[PDB]
């Protein structure tokens, strides 16, 4: 199959280079449609050293569609679902930046390592967020770190 | 069907004016989601197992550190 192939050399590349932050990979080699990975809030950034564990799930027909992407800890951010779906461009299935077989598990690990620096603000996953990282920027930051705190288990 | 040496598919490309080209079965499985070119517009398993297992608790150790400071 190619979904498997594909999702096999990705593994082997992604492990090869690791961008700083990210570890990306099945949980069992017995079934590669199942990932996890682990991201760090990058330094500087409101959600600076929260590790946020998300779960990937690709599609039998993968790379022709996105995996969906759903993280499983807590999350407040405009571009997250309550339950942790991630829903940004590049994770929508065929103006934006959709998914195209050209992506990437690495492509979209950046992208998340991106929007977590910077929201987009009119997305709405997350009203309460979104309107918040406008008008109390303030409350945002702090909730952010209280977030970061929970997935570090403290 | 497939070649005789190597047992691969052995396919044809089809190519598309922006210059860019993919096998002919894996650009029409695209096509049949959307009319774009998909590049521009239009060892043991056990060991790699643990190795990646104990990347992620290092991430998680070494981001409690930082955050600490
Ligand atoms: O002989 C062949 O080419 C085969 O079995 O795929
Ligand atoms: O067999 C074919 O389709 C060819 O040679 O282009
Ligand atoms: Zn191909
Ligand atoms: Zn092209």
């Amino acid at each position: 199959g190619t979904a498997l192939k594909r999702l096999m050399a990705e593994y082997k590349q992604l492990t090869l280079n690791p961008p700083e932050g990210i570890v990306a990979g099945p949980m069992n080699e017995e079934n590669f449609f199942e990932w996890e990975a682990l991201i760090m809030g990058p330094e500087d950034t409101c959600f600076e050293f929260g590790v946020f564990p998300a779960i990937l799930s690709f599609p039998l027909d993968y790379p022709l569609s996105p995996p969906k992407m759903r993280f499983t800890c807590e999350m407040f951010h405009p571009n997250i679902y309550p339950d942790g779906r991630v829903c940004i461009s590049i994770l929508h299935a065929p103006s934006a930046e959709r998914w195209s077989p050209v992506q990437s598990v690495e492509k979209i690990l950046l992208s998340v390592v991106s929007m977590l620096a910077e929201p987009n603000d009119e997305s709405g996953a997350n009203v309460d967020a979104s309107k918040m990282w406008r008008d109390d920027r303030e409350q945002f930051y702090k909730i952010a770190k209280q977030i970061v705190q929970k997935s570090l288990g403290l | 069907d497939d070649c005789a040496i190597c047992w691969d598919s052995m396919q044809a490309a089809r190519k598309l004016p922006c210059g860019h080209l993919f096998h002919n079965s894996c650009l029409r499985s695209w096509l049949e989601q959307d009319t774009s070119c998909p590049t521009c517009r239009m060892g043991s398993a056990d060991e790699r197992q643990r190795m990646l297992v104990q990347r992620k608790d290092e991430l998680l150790q070494q981001a409690r550190k930082r955050f600490l400071n």
